């Protein structure tokens, strides 16, 4: 299963300065940027325009060029309607794509001020509830484009899952590439912190774990997956331990690239 | 307003005298705009590249930052952040150890 996500960032300072930056991933690579300083969206990957020809991808492109500037204007119109009540800076975020099963499903939905306040679900837009009640009218008049109500329908309909096999064939060496975790050990201080640090590995699943012999050790403290730069994770797991009782402790990796073969490091 | 978490760590095994990458990873932040700087004992580095930004689950923002860099047993860097958020500037050393 893939997750396709098409992430729009858009922050309005005043009446004069705006910008709309988006990035697209699938999975966790990132597949596309579209930044305010370019007039197309780029490719990130050899394989970012999936399987679309030159016309459809274009076709594509084009209609989203139309609503980048649709969007920043609807945006502007609505801050000068509404001021003083609302106002500026506003930041408008957008999530949209798909998930794809063994089958797909949709999604839509738009934050305002760091808030999920609105989704497209079905044929129409919808304010979610708790919204503040000042987006219904808006909503309303947006809902009354039916225009573009077709158009959203056929892009999380259609163009979505569609866009997304090619993709998942297209770029099929890099979404099955095997990266090797790389270890080592450290600490920071009658107690101290012991650190497995396991990074450079691909794809993302992985198990860290503290070790006596066979028995793990359950104060192991896996942190957070952090990116490298170049497309792979790198995770550290911590284990506190009394001076001491730090003989006989060793950290255990296994991973998908190993074939197998676990890491093992002795403290 | 989310205040933005910072997290620093290297590319590969440190060792002294040896090129690697020094990553400083900034999450959990909000509005977008945002300075990051990576600093060699207290200096700007000059040649820091940053990832696009993006956005997690739960709409808050985040950013990679990295450059290359030789530890040394002498030599610290840490990774500083301005935001709206706080009223001074933040700053996260590395710690090979930590
Ligand atoms: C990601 C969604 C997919 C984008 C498809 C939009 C089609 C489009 O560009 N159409 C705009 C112009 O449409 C006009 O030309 C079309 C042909 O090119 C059709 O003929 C259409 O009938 C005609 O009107 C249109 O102006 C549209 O309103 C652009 C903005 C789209 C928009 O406010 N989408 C909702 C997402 C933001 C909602 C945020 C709600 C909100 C408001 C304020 C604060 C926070 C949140
Ligand atoms: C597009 O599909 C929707 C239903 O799909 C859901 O909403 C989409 C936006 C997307 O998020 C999907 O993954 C979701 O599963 C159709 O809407 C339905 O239409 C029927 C009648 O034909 C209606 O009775 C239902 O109430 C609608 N469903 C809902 C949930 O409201 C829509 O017509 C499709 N449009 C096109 C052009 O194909
Ligand atoms: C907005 C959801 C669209 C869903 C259909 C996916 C079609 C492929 C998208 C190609 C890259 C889009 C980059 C721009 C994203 C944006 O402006 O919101
Ligand atoms: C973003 O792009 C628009 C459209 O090209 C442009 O007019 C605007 O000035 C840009 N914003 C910034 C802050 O550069």
């Amino acid at each position: 299963n893939y997750t396709f996500r098409c992430l729009q960032m858009s922050s309005f300072a005043n009446r004069s300065w705006s910008r709309t930056d988006s990035v697209v991933w699938l999975g966790d690579l990132q597949t596309h940027r579209w930044s305010n300083d370019s007039a197309t969206i780029s490719f990130t990957k050899p394989w970012s325009q999936g399987k679309l020809s030159n016309q459809q991808w274009e076709k594509l492109q084009h209609m989203f060029q139309v609503y980048r500037v649709s969007f920043t204007r609807d945006i502007q119109e609505l801050v000068k309607m509404m001021s003083p009540k609302e106002d500026y800076p506003i930041e408008i975020q957008l999530s949209a794509g798909c998930e794809m099963y063994p089958a797909s499903e949709s999604f839509l939905h738009v934050a305002f001020q760091g808030k999920y306040v609105v989704r497209f679900w079905g044929t129409s837009w919808q304010t979610v509830p708790g919204a503040p009640s000042w987006l219904d009218l808006p909503i309303k008049v947006l809902n009354a484009d039916q225009g573009t109500s077709a158009t959203v329908q056929m892009l999380l309909n259609d163009t979505c899952p569609l866009f997304v096999r090619g993709l998942l064939e297209a770029g099929k060496s890099d979404l099955e590439k095997q990266e090797k975790p790389v270890a080592w050990l450290s600490s920071v201080p009658g107690h101290r912190q012991l650190v497995c640090h396991v990074s450079g590995f691909y794809p993302k699943p992985v198990w860290v774990m503290w070790m006596r012999g066979d028995q793990e050790q359950q104060g192991t403290h896996r942190g957070d997956f952090l990116p490298n730069a170049d497309e792979t994770w790198y995770l550290q797991a911590t284990l506190d331990v009394e001076a001491g009782e730090e003989a006989g402790l060793a950290c255990r990796v296994k991973h998908s690239s190993l074939g197998g073969q676990d890491i093992i490091l002795y403290w | 307003q989310k205040t933005p978490q910072i997290q620093v760590y290297s590319r590969h095994p440190p060792e002294n005298g040896k090129p690697n990458i020094l990553n400083c990873y900034v999450t959990q932040f909000h509005p977008p705009h945002i300075e990051i700087q990576m600093l060699k004992n207290g200096k700007k580095i000059p040649k820091v590249e940053m990832s696009d930004m993006s956005f997690s689950k739960d709409w808050s923002f985040y950013i990679l930052a990295h450059t290359e860099f030789t530890p040394t047993e002498t030599d610290t860097y840490a990774c500083r952040v301005k935001h709206a958020s706080m009223a001074e500037p933040k700053t996260v050393y590395w710690d090979r150890d930590m």
